[PDB]
């Protein structure tokens, strides 16, 4: 879910 | 010979007034006698403090009417009042009966009048480690605090010397807290407003609040501060509540950058530990007073409270809740949303050259000089508020009102930490509107209540400025396209919500920054009538606010 927002930083 | 003349109760008459000939002689002239006592000070005060149990009001008026003249003519025969005070503040063991039990109140006011004079005519000198009669006068003051005989207004000039008594360590400070608590619980109303307005009870109570504000307004203490804040937290709101706010903004900007940490961390420990009480009072510290204090001008960049809140915030955040009982649950939840509010504000008024770059803040966060981006603690913060507002209640029906306010405070933390410390539109959708529907894990069902009918009185009055807006609309609506001469000539609780302000702050930042995908998501959620009426109305009021 938000690991798609974790790996893009 | 003159002192022997004065200290004598001899009765005269103008009739039925009796008016002692010490008092009447001290009424007629009252100053040149005091110049004689200036001429020889030492035997005057030593002999003047011989009879101090019978002639109490007499010698107190002698000292008052001598220090007023020694105060007023400070423009000649200088370097006098210091030696005067440091001589007289040595023999207050002579006084033992004016302030004690079974003693007149007017004499007690007289003792504190001598006090007001020795702390007005001179400076902060007789205060440190038994300097003068400080441990022989502080006990007189304490017995005028712990007594059940002084008055609800005639302590009004009698509390005001705590500025000259907030300069200490413990030991006597504990019984100072004791006497302040007992005067509060015998002299303040229990919760709120239980006294009729106009009467000289409620008005002397607001005068008592005013003089407390005057005291700590200059005397920057956490000493009086939790004492006053406990009565600032005993109900939801109070009667004179804005005055505390104005005085809190007044005490906020004085300098003393180290003492601000003291205020924050001290009332943070008054909040922070177990202390079993009611939850409104148990959270209203960090709900009102701490936020409004550390918001305005407390310290522009402070990382000591924000260094121990590194240790002291995420430990409460990263938790488990026990839902067998409510009294273990609600304390954890309220201190959790207090920590959300603290990190909200701490990212709201902090710049970027100290916290989110590779700086000493993240070097305080983890032990060692960091090569990392500074986005590690904020990653644990962002993850856990995402977990917080995307935590489902797929069977959970315990205390859902508090979890709603919690969820919205969680998203308030999220909005603050995303609107401040970076500049890219990746997260600006990805953590704010990228809501991923696995099973139940959306946003507004979980952080918006959806559970009442908003009741509207309609347009009740004043359509005054809006008619000109409509005529200006008809100006720019016809004259832009196909303007003739004129044409026609014919003849509130959605805002105060704790929800509308962060949204209308974030989008009114998101405009002035760069069809967007978030515009498509809120484009669909407004015209979909499976979605409730509540967030439809709220995002409508959003769109109306952010034109």
């Amino acid at each position: 879910d938000v690991d798609d927002l974790l790996d893009m930083i | 010979r003159l002192v022997s003349l004065l200290l004598n109760p001899a009765v005269l008459s103008t009739a039925v007034i009796h008016f002692s000939h010490g008092e009447y002689f001290y009424s007629l002239f009252s100053e040149t006698i005091n110049t004689e006592l200036l001429k020889n000070l030492d035997l005057a005060v030593l002999e003047l403090m011989q009879s101090s149990v019978d002639n109490t009001k007499m010698v107190s008026a002698v000292l008052n009417g001598m220090l007023d003249q020694s105060f007023r003519e400070r423009a000649n025969q200088k370097h006098q009042g210091l030696k005067l005070a440091t001589t007289i503040l040595q023999h207050w063991k002579k006084c033992d009966s004016w302030w004690a039990k079974d003693s007149p109140l007017e004499t007690k006011m007289a003792v504190l009048a001598l006090l007001a004079k020795i702390l007005q005519i001179d400076s902060s000198v007789s205060f440190n480690t038994s300097h003068g009669s400080f441990p022989e006068v502080f006990t007189t003051y304490i017995s005028l605090l712990a007594d059940t005989k002084l008055d609800l207004h005639l302590k009004g000039q009698a509390v005001t010397l705590l500025p000259f008594f907030t300069s200490l360590t413990g030991g006597s400070l504990e019984e100072l807290r004791r006497v302040l608590e007992q005067l509060i619980v015998a002299h303040f109303p229990m919760q709120s407003r239980e006294f009729p307005p106009g009467t000289p009870r409620f008005n002397n109570y607001v005068d008592c609040m005013k003089k407390f504000l005057d005291a700590l307004e200059l005397s920057q203490s956490p000493m009086l501060l939790e004492l006053m804040t406990e009565v600032l937290c005993r109900e939801q709101q109070h009667v004179m509540e804005e005055l505390f706010q104005s005085s809190f903004r007044r005490i906020a900007r004085r300098g003393s950058c180290v003492t601000q940490v003291g205020l924050l961390e001290s009332v943070y420990e008054m909040f922070r530990k177990d202390d079993p009480r009611l939850s409104f009072t148990r959270q209203s510290f960090v709900d009102r007073s701490l936020l409004t204090l550390l918001w305005h001008c407390s310290l522009d960049a402070l990382r000591e409270f924000f260094s121990t809140i590194v240790v002291d915030a995420i430990d409460v955040l990263k938790s488990r809740f026990t839902k067998l009982n409510e009294s273990t649950f609600d304390t954890q939840i309220t201190k959790k949303m207090g920590y959300y509010k603290i990190l909200d504000v701490m990212y709201s008024r902090l710049p970027k050259d100290d916290v989110h770059a590779k700086e000493s803040k993240i070097n305080q966060v983890f032990h060692g000089s960091c090569i990392t981006e500074g986005n590690e603690l904020t990653k644990t913060l962002i993850k856990l508020c995402y977990d917080a507002f995307t935590e489902n209640m797929a069977g959970e029906n315990q205390l859902l009102e508090r979890r709603r306010l919690y969820h919205c405070a969680a998203y308030n933390c999220a909005i603050s930490v995303i609107c401040c410390v970076f500049n890219e539109l990746k997260f600006y959708q990805g953590f704010l509107f990228s809501e991923k529907p696995e099973k139940n894990l959306l946003i507004f069902e979980n952080l918006i209540d959806l559970k009442r009918r908003y009741n509207f009185p309609v347009e009740v009055e004043v359509p005054m400025e809006r008619k000109k807006k409509y005529i200006e609309i008809r100006k720019e609506a016809r004259e832009a396209a196909n303007g003739d001469s004129d044409g026609p000539s014919y003849m509130d609780e959605l805002n105060r919500h704790e929800c509308m302000a962060p949204l209308t702050a974030l989008v009114k930042h998101m405009h002035r920054s760069l069809l967007p995908s978030w515009m498509k998501f809120l484009h669909g959620k407004l015209g979909n009538p499976i979605v409730p009426l509540n967030i439809r109305l709220f995002l409508a009021k959003l769109v109306i606010n952010t034109e």
